[PDB]
Formats: structure tokens, C-alpha cells, sequence
């Protein structure tokens, strides 16, 4: 029956019909976006910023882990020598968070206390606005790279229990691809460099 | 290895193994235990 | 992608059938095999390969061409049956799939072996181990097929594939078991085929169409072949034992309906790209079995896909299909034809 | 000049948490929900031939 | 005070980067994972042509590159002292945008024919000429979101 | 070398 | 094992007019041709 | 601001020059990666007619071509002092040749998987899925043309 | 005052709660995902069942690891508290949360993978420990988050 | 009065609902799911029954944690009650009825697998209880931060 | 009408009489509808022990009598003038019925099927089956105790 694209269905028409109410009613400049923005709390966005960071790094750790991992042992009870020459696949699945904690040490720093007044000011929401952003783009391109070098990795330990001449060449797929999760680390420190602190 | 010299000998010798493991699997379904000499010194040892 | 959700529950499985698939033997272990002189050379000779150390325990003179493929199709249905026990959800089903098509010819085996009045001890060996269903030495009774569907057949998985066989209501002969058989082996490719489609995922699910089509359009094959032999079939009687799916099938199979000759048949394949090599050849089988095995093979590039399971369980049949071919001409010093085993790995 | 007098700025910051508390307690019982038990492994079948 | 910079216009400007850099890893990792499984399936058949078939995975690493240099142009142009009216930030995700979803889009398609190219040259040395002319055609959906960034982001920064 | 075999670890190990 | 697969298929049988019992046997019964312990248990059906 | 010329004017135009490009790149990836992987498939057996049954592949690249036209012409209309009606026209105006350009893509990569797989069995099909691919074309030259006049409109006696 | 409203303790309150709620949701799937590949393989070799029952010990740090940060964020909330310290208890829960939660998921599946798979192959036992170390140390890094965004909770907060 | 407004007592009756609600319904699925095994493998052997019966009883500890943290709750509501209270109760609630139902998915599959296997080893019955153990503090370890929250519900409250 | 005790406060005390009847009758339904099916299945070939596999109907009767003793005494409670405190836990106590009901009927049907249709077979498994409904009874009954709890408060010195 689809009952999840039925409440999509419902949450549709209820913002449809709501929107085109307030517009004939003439209200239509009481849907404020830019208010919203600027009423909300600056520490909302900085710290579900650094906990989706970390959340979303380490949950990409561990797909790609269970999805190496699965096949390593599965292609183990033949070859049982491809063990500790594949485990730097799951090497490259695990630094993945380890760039979540680093991005997460570096903005937690900045999580000092505002004075009352003082406090909704352009720097204070522009540090809000920029760990928010930086937290979910590390976050997100950590939990991509993870699942990405997994599969590959997967791939990787069933060409190495095939033929061990093969896991040379197939770690170049994996090397390249762990340069997005760096290309993440990048942008996230580089986003969030001109911010201040909650002075 | 079926055309390698001194494969016959490999052949009495491992049916006579076969023999062997046929008897330690009657020593089951009535339970006698192995003799287990533990004199592992007249084989391995110093003089070697 | 397919590889995000296959692991969570098939990655063991994934790991182990593609470690099964490196023990196939290549082409230069089969010429290590033709060039033995008796047969316990071919027992030292498939010790140094994943066989290794399976004729054991057997003796150096009770070592015969029947024993050999009895041990050697052992290995392979202990080695079914221990990825099947480590499935659950949909790939179960899949297996289970797998074995209904054995579960079938039993059914024809038995039901066969009632009419001729032999032992019920004999038709239950030589039997396929695999398609087993505990209460089938009970089709050892009552001749008609009305007092074994509404007896033994109902619990069976086979209940739904009797649907079009209830035509006759008299006791069966040689002609009317296969006509049963036919008929519930297009039923089961169609219903699998339907199951194939609507559950697998996308790089198992083109995969599996393609090889059961190519199971369909042998099927179709042979049943027009064997039809314009010394019987009279009308037309509309034998389009009923021709599958649904296929590439041959909503115009091939129309013209195979009413092939009259060994000419009508040629005429009808004419037009299918992938056919019309085979009607001019040595024997016909070898060519179905090169096919085979050349599709077998394509199946092993997909990484993330179940249909390796039965990639893997078509080419193991077709190795001990070729162990058996070696060993009935060293045994019998007939050495002429023994390089005609199919080999693609 | 304030957001509105029932759909204020604290209202809508807990229902944003909540929302996503809620996502990802639905996402974690649809892993929960779809776990089977390979019953074949723990039983066992006749089979005469062999 | 301006009317025409509010304080939240950094928002969307951040949004943008966001965007711009997530969307084209994504791309590149489809096209990365989804190539690299026919490269290691043809692996076990015939292992002297992998050497030659790593060419979707470097087709689909120069998609993080564009991705890249728009989130560097982007993330230049942000400064909690500077104007920054909502112009600027409106451009800003308007770019980030158009490369990432021109990025995902080009990097399914390097995937896909990557796949099925290196997965059938097993079969026909001949086959990989053709396989690069379809590779070419599918990396410059990732070049044309990059113009129309590039244009974007010298087009409201002023 | 030579050592000591132990049965056990060899009826298991055969069949 | 088989004492459900017999009542129902000579339910089946007899059209309903089975009179079918059953008791059971507490120990296992060790057999050769298996190599289990195979809980068995008696019958008896009546009909004329 | 003025009232009729808002602050968050230049948003629609920025959904409406991002539109133009995000939804011909789907068709134009759809179209050739559903026409490459039968371009594959086929010149295994026939490598002779490799650059022959290329066609739909070029006839999906064109689409992207159009979408980036409309997002280059947008884009020199966008300005920080315009108008709501601009930004209206800029959006229709990416909307139109964006979906357009999906639907020709569509139809552009699924006739071509069937006319490269069934033209190496009959060298006289070639020129009927041409005759075909130009139809399926000319869909998104249609979403060109209806974004183009509106474009010409957007700037027009406003105020 | 504006400064410490009166719903600040409800993201302290949720915060605390979820620390808990989603890592006994991943322990219960490691613990369950393994012991059935427990049961399955001790049929058969029952010498195996306690060296194997490492991966449900493993999954049941992770549990402990929740109830830490729930013990120590519970500590710090009161009626009076500001919104700083409020959103600081939400990011120390959903941290430790959504790191908790996918570390046990992952050790139930390569453990259910590593159970079945060393009653064949007996060298399997180290793969499948060298393995579930590395997935148990993500639950680990939820905790250094949520330890390190701890440590500043109420220092100089009025 | 600023601090307890009017609708305070809504969350305090959502979290002592939440409390017997959740336990009970991951108390029914645990009952259900190892009842199903024990009456499936209980007609062959019968003698089995009374020994068989620990997952059913193991589940059915989850609804009494509910209960006591619901009662609990119960006697804490009140009409002119703060904020503060209602929110920790609603989080009181839910912490133990989520790791409840956690903890009963556990039980009830670990129960349907080993009731099943060691009707096959009867050396696996050992193992089957030291693995529902494992489940069974999961509900413990909700049921310990719930009560360590509701001591905290009225101390210092005005 | 005035601040602590307003207008749309009978609202919840009527969702929370309906509620505790509505799913305590969808627990009892799936109890007899589920274990029902294995009573017609079973009492074919064994016709005599139908009045011992009843018992789990009998079962899944009581918990429909929780929800209407809930209900009714909620009824009896409710007023024009009824604070928010009272609405609110005449809601508490409705959904606390409702779904532990909704829980053990669920519990009781699954357990119920499979049960007679294992307890005919072996004459043995019948206290098993007694003692397995037993403990998919009583998360009724506790939701029954959690809900007359609450009940029992709703107006001590609510003014």
C-alpha cells in the first residue's frame, strides 16, 4: 500500500494547501524564513554540527566494516592467508572517523559563552551558521567515503583469495577511493576558518 | 605424481595408514582406549 | 548501489561460493587427468586438486567409474546443503527453487518406476539425493494420479504446478508420466521465473532471466524434437507443454507447435539469432552444454549477486559430468573420443 | 516583530530535535525489523540415500 | 541597517559549499565503487588487462576536483566582517547546486559504462576505443555544472 | 623433521 | 517423526473413518542403517 | 526594498538558472549511460559497427547543451535590484527546458538501447531508429524554444 | 531570563535518554545477530560455545559506554539551566547515540560472519577478533566526543 | 506561573504511558517469538518443556521494569507541577521503554534459535542462558538511568 | 474559559475513553481471528479436544473487558468544566490500556495458533500452552493496574 509515501502524500497537501491559504488570505510574509533564522539559537547549529560530524563519520566507519568485513571472512575459510594481508582495507575504513574526531576537537574549541546581550550578533549566528555546515559536510563526505572503500575492500579480499597477484592492483581503487573522506577533511576545516569563537 | 619414482611404496604404505584409521575408528562404538606410550624419548631425543 | 544492503546477510555466503568457484579445474588439470594410464593414477591425480583426500577410505581395487561419480556428486550436494543451511529470508527461498526442478524428476522417476512393477528399494536409489521431500516412497501405491494428488501430493511444494493435468482419468503409461512431467516443469519455470522477477535485486535479477530463459528455450528444444518421432500430437496439445518465457518464445514457439519434420524445426530456429549453428553439428547436446557454460561463466563477473549460487551449482554438475567421461575411457581403454569433455574455466 | 504567538523559535527548536530523534529511531527498528534466524542450521533431515 | 544584507544571508551561503562538495563525492564514489567491481571481476579471467581499465576510476576522481575548486572559490567569498548581501549568498547556492548535482549525474553514468565496458572487453580487445568515446561523453555534464558555477560565482560577487 | 603425529588430529584430518 | 504423516495421509485415505492410535516408547531405539537414536513409538488401524 | 521589487527576488532566478542544468544532466546521463550499456553488449560480436551505433549517445549530449544555453542566458538577467516578474519568468524558464530535457532524455536512452541491440541482426533498422531518435529529440528543442521567449520577456517594460 | 528560558532542560532530558535508548538498540542487534550464528554453529562442534561468545561480550561495552554518558549528563541538569549547557547534554547523547548504535550493528554482523566461519577453517578466530576490535573502538570515539563536549558543560555559565 | 505552566502535566502521563507501553509491547514480542519455538519443538519432546520455558519468563521481567518505573511516575503528577518535572519524567519514561523493547527484540530471537537448537546439542542450553544474560541487562542498564532521573524530579524545584 | 481548566480540555478525555476500547478490541480481535484459524484446522482430525482449545479465545475475551472497564470508568469522569490535568490523564490511562492490550492480544494470537496446533499432536504441550498464555495475559493486566493508577489521581485537589 505504501504507507510511507501515503504520509509524504498527506505532509504535500497540508503544506500546499496551508501555503496557498496564507497567500489568498494575505498573509503570505508570515511563512518568515529569514526570522527563523534569526531567532533560532546560534548553540543549535554548533552543536548538532559537531554531533552529526562525528555521528555521520562513524557510521560510515562502520558500514564499510561489516561490509569488508563479511567477505574477508567468507573468502578466509579457503584462503585463510588472506587475513592479515587484507586488513589494511579495514585500515582505510576506520581512519574515516578518525577525521570526525579531529574535525570535532577542532570545533568544540570555539564553544565558548555569549552574554546576554550581545548575542544574535552577525559573527555570533556566522560561527553558528559555519560549524553547522562544515559539521554535516565532513560528516556526510566521511559517511560516502566509508561505504565507498568498503565495497571496494569487499571486492579486494575475494580478488585476493582468488589470485594474490590481483590485491595490487585493486588497492589503487582503494586509494583512490580515500582521497574524498581527505578532500571532506579539507573543506571542513577551510569553511569554518575565518569563524570566531562565541565571543 | 603418478609418474614420479618411488610411488608405489607410497601407495602400500598409505593403504596400510588407511588400515590404521579404519581400526582407530573401531576402537569406537565400544570405548577401549589407546595404548598412548609415553616414552617419547626413544625416538626424539639428544644424540638425534 | 548493490553492494550497500548485500552484505548484511550474504556476504559469508558471497565469500564462501566464489572460494568454491577457485576450485574448479582448469584446462591443463583435465590434460593432467587424459594422461593417466589406470584409475588409481586418477586417484592420485585428483589428490592434488580441492578433491583431495575424498577417496580415502575406499581400497586400491574396489576403486570403479560408478563409485567415483557417487563420491564426487556427494561432495557436491553436502556442499549445497551447507549453504543452505546458512541462508535465511529470500535466498532460501531461492534454493529452495533450485531444488524443486530435482524435486520433479524424482516425481516422473518414481511414479515411472510404479508402472513397471520393480522394487520400490531400487527406483529409491538412483534417485538425486537433492529434490529428496520425505514422503515420496509413498508414490509407490495407487496407479492413477487422482489417488496421488489427493493423497501425498497436496502437502507436497509441488501442489501448485498440477494444475494443468487433470485431463485424463485413467492409469498412466510411459507416455502420459512424461506428459505430466512437461507440464509441471513449465509450470515451475514459469512460477520461478516470476518469483525471479519480483523479489531479487537488479544484477541477480537480469542475470537469473537470462538463465532460465536459456533452461526454457533447451526445454522447448527438445520437446519439439522428441515429438516428431513415431506418436501423432495435435498441435494445440503439445503448445502446452512449451514454457512461457524465453527469447523464443512469442513466435518460435508458435512454429515449434506445429513442426511436422526434422525441416520445420530448422525453419523455426532459422530466425533466432543465438540458434541455427546447432542443427548441423556433431552431437546436439554439446552444444547446449558449450552455452551453458559460457553463460555460467558471465554470471562470475557480477560481485554483489546471488545468481553466483547457481553459477557456481551448474558448473560443478558439469565437472562431474567430465571426471565421469575420463574415468569411463580409463577403464575401459577408449582413449579415442576422451578430449571431448567441455571445459571453459 | 516577534516569529508568531504559538509556533514560536523554542517550540520549533525541540521539534526539530524531536524530528530527528524520531528519523533515526525509525531508520534503527527498520534494521531491528528485517533480522531472520537460518533456520536450517539448527535442524536436521532424514534423507535415506545418503 | 542595509536592507538588502540581512545577518542569516550566510546561511545559504554556507549551504552552497555544502552542497557543492557533498554532492560531487557522492558522484565520484558512485562512479569509483560501481566501475571498480567490473575491473576486479574480469580479474580472476584475464589479469593483464586491469592496468589498462583503470580508466573510469581516474575519470570519476576529477568530479571530486571539480567539486572541489567551486567549494574553495565559494568558501573565499565568506567573511563574518564583510557585507555579504543576500544576492551573494542566493548565487552561492544556486552553484553549489548546479555542480553537484551535474557531478552525481555524470558520475552514475562513468559507473554504469564502466561497468558494462570493462566487464564485455574480456571478450573484444577492439571494444575499448569505443568505451572511452562514451567515458568522454559521460565527464562533461561534470565540466558543464562547473561553468555555470563559475559564472554564478564571478556573476554575484559584486 | 620428525614428530610425534597424535591419531586423533589425523582420522579428523583425512575424512 | 512420521506418526502426523501417517494419521493424515490415512485420514486422507479412509475418507474420515480411521480409528488410528498411538503409544509412545520412552527410550531410544539405536539403529544400524541410520546411525541415530531415532524415538520411535507403536500403532495400530483398525479396518475391515 | 520596493514593493515590487523584494529582497528575495533573486531566489527564483536561482532555482530557476540551477533547474536548467540539473534536470537536462539526468536525462543526458540517463540517455547515455541506458544507450552505452547497448553499445556494449552489441559489439562484442560485431566491433565493426562500433562508431556507426554511437548516434544515440550524441543525441543525448545535446540536451545538456541546451540546459547549459538557458543557464548562460539566465544568468546575464540576474541582477541584486529586480523585479518579482523576472524572477517568475526565470524560473518557468528553467523549469520548462529542465523537464523537458529529462523526458527527451528518457526517450532518447531507452529507443536507443533497443535500436543498437537490434541493429546488428538487420542492417535495414538503422536508418528507422534515426527517424525515431530525431523525434525523440525535438521534445527538448521544444522546451528551448518556450524558454527562450520567455527570456525575451523577463526584462521587458518593467518598472 | 531570556538567557535560561524554561525549556532549556528538555534538551538536557532528551539528550540524556538517548545516550541509552540507542546503544542498547545496537547492542540488542549485535547481541541477537550474533548469538543466533552462535546457536547455529554449536549443532554441530559445541567445544566452540564460550570462545565464541566474544562478540555478544563485545557488543555489551557499548551498552556500558550509554549508560556512562547518561550517568554524567544526568548530573549536570537542574531547573534553572541555560540553553548553553542544554544543547551541550543534546550533542554529548546524540553523539555517544549514533556512535553506539552503528558499532553494534557492525559487530553483529561480522560476528554472525566470524561464528559461522571458524567451525570451518580454525585460523579464523583471529580474523574475526582482529576484526571486531576495529568496530568496536567507533563507540569508543562517541564516548571521547561526548567526554571532551562534557568537560565544559557548566564552568562559566550564570 | 512561568515555571509550571498549564500544560505541564501532558508529558509526565505521555512518559508514565510510555514506560508500560513500550515494555510491554518488546515483553510480547520476546513471549511470542519464543513461544512459537517452544511449541514447535516441544511435540517431539515433551520433556523439554519445563526446562525450555526460561526465555518466555526472561521476557516477562521487562513488563515489571516498566511497571515499577510507571508507578513510580504515577506518583509524582501532579496539576500545578513545573516544567522541569514533566521532562524528566517523559524522558524517565521513555529511556526505559525503548532499552525494554530493545532488550525483548534480543531475548525473543536469541530464545527462538536456542530453544530450537538444543533440542538438537543438549550442551547448548548453557550457552542460551549466558547469551539471554546478556539481553536481559539492556533492560536493567534503561531501567537504572530511569530511576536515577526520577530521584531527580522534584529536589530543588520551585 | 478560564486559564487552568479551558474549553477544548474534554477533547482529550474523550480520545482517551474511545482509545482504550478501540485497541483493546483490535488486540481481542487478532487474538481469536489468529487463533482461531488453527481451532478450524486442528478439529478435523481431532474433533473431541475443541472445548480444550478454546482457551485461548477465552483468553483473548478478558482483554476487551480491561479496555471497557477503563472506558467506563473514565465516562463517569468526564465534565463541561474538567481541567487539562484530568484530560491528560484520562488520555495516559486510555493509551496505557489501549496498547498494552493491543500488545498481549498480538502476543496472544501468535502464541495461541501454534499451540493448538502443537498441543494435538502431543497431549503434553497443553499446560505449556496454559503457562506461555498465562505470561501474554498479565501485560494487560498490568497496563489495567497502570491505567486505574492513573485514574485513580485525575481529581485530588484539581479546583
Amino acid at each position: 500500500f505504501s504507507f510511507s509515501h501515503f504520509l509524504y502524500y498527506l505532509v504535500l497537501i497540508v503544506v500546499i494547501v496551508y501555503g496557498l491559504y496564507k497567500l489568498f488570505t494575505g498573509h503570505g510574509s508570515d511563512i518568515n524564513f529569514g526570522k527563523f533564522l534569526l531567532r533560532t539559537s546560534p548553540y543549535m547549529w554548533a552543536n548538532l554540527g559537531i554531533a552529526l560530524c562525528v555521528g555521520l563519520s562513524v557510521v560510515g566507519a562502520a558500514w564499510g566494516i561489516f561490509i569488508t568485513g563479511s567477505s574477508m571472512i567468507g573468502a578466509g575459510v579457503r584462503a585463510p592467508r588472506i587475513t592479515t594481508k587484507n586488513l589494511i582495507s579495514i585500515i582505510f575504513c576506520e581512519v574515516v572517523a578518525i577525521y570526525g574526531l579531529i574535525i570535532a576537537i577542532v570545533f568544540s574549541s570555539k564553544l565558548t559563552v555569549a552574554t546576554a546581550e550581545n548575542m544574535y550578533s552577525k559573527s555570533n549566528l556566522y560561527t553558528g551558521y559555519s560549524l553547522f555546515w562544515a559539521g554535516i559536510t565532513v560528516g556526510a563526505s566521511n559517511l560516502i567515503c566509508g561505504i565507498a572503500v568498503g565495497i571496494t575492500g569487499a571486492t579486494a579480499a575475494i580478488s585476493d583469495a582468488a589470485d594474490s597477484a590481483l590485491f595490487v592492483k585493486i588497492l589503487v581503487i582503494e586509494i583512490f577511493g580515500s582521497i574524498l573522506g581527505l578532500l571532506g577533511l579539507i573543506v571542513g576545516l577551510l569553511m569554518a576558518g575565518k569563524a570566531s569563537e562565541f565571543q | 605424481a603418478f609418474q614420479r619414482t618411488f610411488v608405489n611404496e607410497i601407495r602400500r604404505l598409505d593403504n596400510v595408514e588407511r588400515q590404521y584409521r579404519y581400526f582407530y575408528s573401531l576402537l569406537k562404538k565400544h570405548d577401549i582406549k589407546l595404548y598412548e606410550g609415553d616414552t617419547d624419548k626413544y625416538l626424539d631425543g639428544s644424540g638425534e | 548501489m548493490e553492494g550497500v544492503y548485500f552484505n548484511i546477510d550474504n556476504g559469508f555466503i558471497e565469500g564462501v561460493v566464489r572460494g568454491y568457484r577457485n576450485g574448479l579445474l582448469s584446462n591443463n588439470q583435465y590434460i593432467n587427468l587424459t594422461q593417466c594410464d589406470t584409475l588409481e593414477d586418477l586417484k592420485l591425480q585428483l589428490s592434488s586438486t580441492d578433491y583431495g583426500n575424498f577417496l580415502s577410505s575406499v581400497s586400491s581395487e574396489s576403486l570403479t567409474t560408478s563409485l567415483i561419480q557417487e563420491y564426487a556428486s556427494s561432495k557436491l550436494y553436502h556442499e549445497f546443503n551447507y549453504i543452505r543451511d546458512q541462508s535465511s529470508g529470500s535466498t532460501r527461498k531461492f534454493m529452495d527453487y533450485i531444488t524443486y526442478g530435482y524435486m520433479i524428476d524424482n516425481v516422473a522417476l518414481m511414479i515411472t518406476g510404479t508402472i513397471h512393477d520393480r522394487d520400490k528399494g531400487e527406483i529409491l536409489q538412483r534417485c538425486h539425493p537433492l529434490g529428496w521431500f520425505d514422503t515420496l516412497p509413498t508414490l509407490s501405491v495407487a496407479t492413477d494420479l487422482e489417488s496421488l494428488y489427493e493423497t501425498v501430493l497436496v502437502d507436497t511444494p509441488l501442489a501448485p504446478y498440477f494444475k494443468n493435468c487433470f485431463d485424463t482419468a485413467e492409469e498412466l503409461d510411459d507416455m502420459n508420466i512424461e506428459i505430466i512431467r512437461n507440464k509441471l516443469y513449465k509450470a515451475y519455470l514459469e512460477d520461478f521465473y516470476n518469483f525471479v522477477t519480483e523479489e531479487i535485486p537488479e544484477p541477480a535479477k537480469e542475470c537469473m532471466q537470462t538463465l532460465l530463459g536459456f533452461e526454457a528455450d533447451r526445454r522447448s528444444i527438445n520437446i519439439a524434437l522428441n515429438s516428431l518421432q513415431s506418436s501423432d500430437i495435435d498441435p494445440d496439445l503439445k503448445s502446452d507443454l512449451l514454457p512461457n518465457i524465453g527469447k523464443l518464445y512469442p513466435l518460435a514457439t508458435f512454429h515449434l507447435a506445429q513442426a511436422q519434420d526434422f525441416e520445420g524445426v530448422r525453419a523455426a530456429l532459422a530466425n533466432v539469432y543465438e540458434y541455427r549453428g546447432f542443427l548441423e553439428t556433431g552431437n546436439l547436446e554439446d552444444h547446449f552444454y558449450q552455452l551453458e557454460m559460457e553463460l555460467c561463466r558471465d554470471a562470475f563477473t557480477q560481485q554483489f549477486a546471488i545468481s553466483t549460487v547457481w553459477a557456481w551449482m551448474k558448473s560443478k554438475e558439469q565437472e562431474v559430468r567430465n571426471i565421469t567421461w575420463i574415468a569411463e575411457c580409463i577403464a575401459q581403454n577408449q582413449r579415442e573420443r576422451i578430449n571431448n569433455y567441455i571445459s571453459v574455466y | 516583530d516577534i516569529l508568531s504567538s504559538i509556533w514560536t523559535e523554542g517550540l520549533l527548536m525541540c521539534l526539530i530535535v524531536s524530528a530527528l530523534l524520531l528519523f533515526i529511531l525509525i531508520v534503527a527498528l527498520s534494521w531491528i525489523s528485517n533480522l531472520d534466524i537460518t533456520y536450517g542450521a539448527l535442524e536436521k533431515s532424514t534423507n535415506p540415500i545418503k | 541597517s542595509n536592507i538588502y544584507a540581512p545577518l542569516y544571508a550566510p546561511f545559504f551561503g554556507f549551504a552552497g559549499c555544502a552542497a557543492a562538495m557533498v554532492l560531487s563525492c557522492l558522484g565520484a564514489a558512485i562512479g569509483t565503487a560501481k566501475s571498480g567491481i567490473g575491473i576486479a571481476g574480469i580479474g580472476t579471467f584475464k589479469p593483464e588487462l586491469i592496468m589498462k581499465s583503470l580508466i573510469p576510476v581516474v575519470m570519476s576522481g576529477i568530479l571530486a576536483i571539480y567539486g572541489l575548486v567551486v567549494a574553495v572559490l565559494i568558501a573565499g567569498n565568506l567573511s563574518p566582517t564583510e557585507d555579504y548581501t543576500l544576492f551573494n549568498g542566493f548565487m552561492h547556492l544556486s552553484c553549489g547546486l548546479c555542480v553537484g548535482f551535474a557531478c552525481l549525474s555524470s558520475g552514475y553514468a562513468i559507473g554504469m559504462v564502466g561497468d558494462v565496458g570493462v566487464r564485455k572487453y574480456m571478450h573484444q580487445p577492439r571494444l575499448f576505443v569505443g568505451i572511452v568515446l562514451i567515458l568522454i561523453f559521460s565527464e562533461v555534464l561534470g565540466l558543464y555544472g562547473m561553468i555555470v558555477a563559475l559564472i554564478l560565482n564571478t556573476r554575484g560577487s559584486e | 623433521a620428525f614428530e610425534y603425529k597424535d591419531m586423533e588430529v589425523a582420522v579428523a584430518s583425512a575424512s | 517423526d512420521k506418526v502426523a504423516t501417517l494419521e493424515q495421509i490415512l485420514w486422507r485415505v479412509l475418507r474420515g473413518n480411521l480409528f488410528f492410535k498411538t503409544v509412545e516408547i520412552e527410550q531410544p531405539v539405536y539403529d544400524v542403517k541410520t546411525r541415530e537414536y531415532k524415538h520411535k513409538n507403536a500403532f495400530i488401524v483398525f479396518s475391515h | 526594498m520596493t514593493e515590487l521589487c523584494p529582497v528575495y527576488a533573486p531566489f527564483f532566478g536561482a532555482i530557476g538558472c540551477a533547474s536548467a542544468i540539473i534536470f537536462t544532466s539526468l536525462g543526458a546521463a540517463y540517455g547515455t549511460a541506458k544507450s552505452g550499456v547497448g553499445i556494449c553488449a552489441t559489439c562484442v560480436l560485431r566491433p565493426d559497427l562500433l562508431f556507426k551505433n554511437i548516434v544515440p549517445v550524441i543525441m543525448a549530449g545535446i540536451i545538456a547543451i541546451y540546459g547549459l544555453v538557458v543557464s548562460v542566458l539566465v544568468c546575464y538577467s540576474l541582477g541584486q535590484k529586480q523585479a518579482l516578474y523576472t524572477g517568475f519568468i526565470q524560473l518557468g524558464a528553467g523549469l520548462s527546458v529542465g523537464l523537458s530535457g529529462l523526458a527527451a532524455g528518457f526517450a532518447i536512452g531507452i529507443v536507443g538501447d533497443a535500436g543498437v541491440r537490434g541493429s546488428s541482426q538487420q542492417p535495414r533498422l538503422f536508418v528507422g531508429m534515426i527517424l525515431i531518435l530525431i523525434f525523440a529529440e525535438v521534445l527538448g528543442l521544444y522546451g528551448l524554444i518556450v524558454a527562450l521567449l520567455l527570456n525575451s520577456r523577463a526584462t521587458q517594460d518593467v518598472v
